[PDB]
């Protein structure tokens, strides 16, 4: 669960990318 | 009868299955075929890019999780719940969660643990539908998913 924030951040990067498509 | 759950399980299980085996399921999607079909196609498009772009982060995470059997899959669900524990939900986190599930599913197949892929898909679907049902409803479910990732060609 200490890896939790890693996937949250990667997920937000993906979301922020498409957020301008 | 929970259509949102049925639909989510159908989409997620088929992506993990076709990723693991390398072969699409040529049966048509169940009732509500339009949305589910476009959702799966979108998942292939976005999900494949996520695995390719972030194969490093995925490989490292899988190496440390040390996933070997169905017990390790249930423990995996514990980690997945933390995907929203900071109060934030968006389609980017949800597609990344599913993409890692496909990445794990491939791993489960090469170690002759294909029987765990179905439990894996059910866990992911559980996390999404049972703890974020209200958010999914507000987005119009998988229709919102399709529209968000639709790329606009505005010439
Ligand atoms: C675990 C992993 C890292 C982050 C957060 C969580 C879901 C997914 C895979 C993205």
């Amino acid at each position: 669960i200490w890896l939790a924030q890693g996937g949250r951040r990667l997920g937000d990067e993906i979301n922020a990318y498409y957020a301008r498509r | 009868s929970d259509e949102l759950y049925r639909q989510s399980l159908e989409i997620i299980s088929r992506y993990l299955r076709e990723q693991a085996t390398g072969a699409k399921d040529t049966k048509p999607m169940g009732r509500s075929g339009a949305t589910s079909r476009k959702a799966l196609e979108t998942l292939r498009r976005v999900g494949d890019g996520v695995q390719r772009n972030h194969e490093t982060a995925f490989q490292g995470m899988l190496r440390k999780l040390d996933i070997k059997n169905e017990d390790d899959v249930k423990s995996l669900s514990r980690v997945m719940i933390h995907v929203f524990s900071d109060g934030v939900t968006n389609w980017g986190r949800i597609v990344t969660l599913i993409s890692f599930g496909a990445f794990v599913a491939k791993h489960l197949k090469t170690i002759n643990q294909e029987s765990c892929i179905e439990p894996l898909a059910e866990s992911i679907t559980d996390v999404l539908v049972r703890t974020k049902r209200d958010w999914l409803v507000k987005q119009r479910g998988w229709d919102g998913f399709v529209e968000f990732f639709h790329v606009e060609d505005l010439e």
